[PDB]
């Protein structure tokens, strides 16, 4: 079991700027992907984010490419999510997984990931 | 006579081929025209230019001679027009493996431009309008990579402005492809030679080096990027392209005039060449510094164009007009078939999934195998 706990999620006005953080933890994380995934009310799960912390490959789902950005802070194995004008189709619970760095790897596949994070909420209201 | 099929076609393969955005390829989607990243670019969206390139050779080998050649050009000259408005207005990995998919289309139409002149010209200006076909598409290529850089380092024009250009140029060279004469007859339908065994040998070492310097040059411009991200650096991909083209076609001119018997030189220089091959990759890999990486790929390019045109010549040396169109059709599938089990296993996500930073260790290590396989059965 690897524990991982998602932290910085809540309210944020539609248009505007947030910054989740999943604080990953349990062991060590020299080999291992790290990538959001969210699940809006009535929809499946979708995948938002990936790093690969080894060589730091990042990729991108096309609905948040450009706008979202995330980058790991080895010094404290916090990875973040940086979200850059949210819009209110973003809406969404977001949950940040994790899998061990392996052959054959489906890095956009939500069943790839052995260990998931309980979720946090982004509420993005539009007045 | 042989003229007008022949002006005409020279100028399709001029206008086609000067697409002065290509060098500028990775540079332009990775940077704010894009926002794609170096992982995907080189592990989702250009892997899939030689499955589609795999799967649509031999249909499109068969559909040209049925339909007798221009159709195909038509086709082609359709396909770089998708192809470009796709890469100009395009977003996301989603449409860029649609566009790799029709850039593989318009590849395996080749076929269809340089066989066609066979068709429509007498035996007796056939010998040389191959060279004009050969050297106007070259001419072209190594303009539009000068005035790639020229334009870009002294009018401070963006990349998208080079794509602009270049889908400018091959609706013209679509335009020239309707008026080419509708061949009357063809080589096969509307009219085994491998029993051979040293043309299998050639074969081999054709296929394979063909393999090598098609994954090569379709991952080298991440290379460069990677080493002199664009965003912060002065890049020189057009200048470099050029001087590399230039060199592989001086290194081609030059096997051709020098005399030499290459029943027992031949084996020594494409042996030799391969381990020049497989040192400048080790070169262009290992540096930091870019302008060694530049130089690594100079040097790529021009061993590998004397190996090729040393390969081509053994083995066309002894074949009919009629057989080379279905020897090289198969030599090109066999090393469409090594580059895409090669591609599955190292670059695919579904694979290894290498960055950029150490696939070029594989391919140094791969052309050094290729060299040293040839060589074995030393004593005894
Ligand atoms: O580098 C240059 N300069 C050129 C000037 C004129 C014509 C062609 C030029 N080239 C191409 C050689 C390097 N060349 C190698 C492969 C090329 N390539 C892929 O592998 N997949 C592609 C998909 C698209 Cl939509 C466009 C280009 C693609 C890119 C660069
Ligand atoms: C690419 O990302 C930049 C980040 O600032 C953004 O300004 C730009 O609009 C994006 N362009 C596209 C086409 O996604």
């Amino acid at each position: 079991q690897v524990q991982l706990v998602e932290s910085g999620g809540g309210l944020v006005q539609a248009g505007d700027s947030l910054r989740l953080s999943c604080a990953a933890s349990g062991r060590t994380f020299s080999n291992y992907y790290m990538a959001w995934f969210r699940q809006a009310p009535g929809k499946e799960r979708e995948f938002v984010a990936a790093i690969r912390l080894s060589y730091g490959s990042t990729y991108y789902a096309d609905s948040v490419r450009g706008r979202f950005t995330i980058s790991k802070d080895n010094a404290k194995n916090t990875v973040n999510l940086r979200m850059n004008s949210l819009k209110s189709e973003d809406t969404a619970i977001y949950y940040c997984a994790a899998a061990e760095d392996r052959w054959a790897l489906a890095v956009r596949t939500a069943t790839t990931y052995n260990y998931w994070g309980q979720g946090t909420q982004v509420t993005v209201s539009s007045h | 006579s042989w003229i007008y099929p022949t002006v005409i076609l020279c100028l399709f393969g001029f206008f086609s081929m000067m697409r002065p955005s290509e060098p500028f390829l990775i540079p332009y989607l990775s940077g704010p025209d894009k926002n794609l990243t170096s992982a995907e670019i080189t592990n989702e969206i250009f892997p899939v230019w030689t499955y589609s390139y795999l799967v649509l050779l031999l249909p499109v080998f068969v559909l040209t001679d049925y339909v007798r050649y221009k159709p195909v050009i038509i086709l082609q000259g359709i396909s770089f027009i998708i192809t470009w408005l796709l890469l100009l207005f395009g977003q996301g990995v989603k449409t860029m493996q649609v566009v790799e998919f029709f850039y593989g289309m318009v590849t395996a139409a080749e076929v269809a431009y340089y066989a066609y002149i066979y068709s429509v010209v007498s035996p007796e200006h056939y010998q040389r309008v191959s060279g004009y076909c050969r050297s106007v598409t070259l001419a072209a290529y190594t303009a539009g990579s000068v005035l790639a850089q020229l334009l870009v380092s002294l009018a401070n024009m963006s990349y998208f402005y080079l794509n602009v250009i270049s889908l400018a140029s091959v609706s013209v060279a679509f335009l020239f492809s309707l008026f080419l004469p509708m061949p009357k007859k063809s080589m096969f339908f509307h009219a085994e030679c491998y029993s051979s065994k040293r043309l299998f040998y050639w074969s081999l070492w054709w296929a394979f080096a063909t393999a090598g310097f098609n994954q090569v040059l379709n991952y080298v411009q991440i290379l460069w990027d990677y080493k002199a991200p664009s965003q912060d650096s002065s890049i020189y991909n057009g200048a470099v392209e050029a001087i590399a083209t230039f060199g592989g076609a001086v290194a081609a001119f030059a096997v051709g005039y020098v005399k030499v018997n290459w029943d027992l030189l031949g084996e020594l220089a494409l042996v030799v060449f391969s381990v020049v091959n497989a040192g400048s990759l080790f070169l262009m890999h290992y540096t930091a510094n870019i302008w060694a990486c530049y130089a690594g790929y100079l040097i790529f390019k021009s061993s590998y164009m004397l190996l090729i045109t040393i390969a081509v010549f053994q083995i066309a040396v002894n074949l009919n007009v009629e057989r080379y169109a279905l020897v090289f059709g198969i030599n090109t599938f066999i090393a469409l078939v090594i580059q895409t089990i090669m591609t599955v296993i190292v670059v695919d996500q579904r694979g290894l999934n290498l960055p950029v930073s150490i696939q070029f260790l594989v391919y140094g290590s791969y052309f050094a195998v290729i060299a040293g396989i040839f060589l074995m059965r030393s004593m005894y």
